[PDB]
């Protein structure tokens, strides 16, 4: 947690639909934007931390 | 903390003009559906 890893990710089409139905997450929620929505936005950089 | 107002942040429709929706019924999120019941996927419509 102290020191965590930042991994890029850009210039793809970004499915995040498995992520929301995935049932195996014990949460996922979204701030900024609507979780159903992920498919139809597009962001110039995904950062993941 | 007066928590008796209420308002609606879930619905799968934005509203016509001039409507009042009293809906109770369980919003889905996720692709499984809510039979009533509330959970993972399954939120309550109303928020205080």
């Amino acid at each position: 947690v102290y020191a965590w890893n930042r991994k890029r990710i850009s210039n793809c089409v970004a499915d995040y639909s498995v992520l929301y139905n995935s049932a195996s997450f014990s949460t996922f929620k979204c701030y900024g934007v609507s979780p159903t929505k992920l498919n139809d936005l597009c962001f110039t950089n995904v950062y993941a931390d | 903390g007066n928590y008796n107002y209420l308002y609606r942040l879930f619905r799968k429709s934005n509203l016509k003009p001039f409507e009042r929706d009293i809906s109770t019924e369980i919003y889905q999120a996720g692709s499984t559906p809510c039979n009533g019941v509330e959970g993972f996927n399954c939120y309550f419509p109303l928020q205080s």
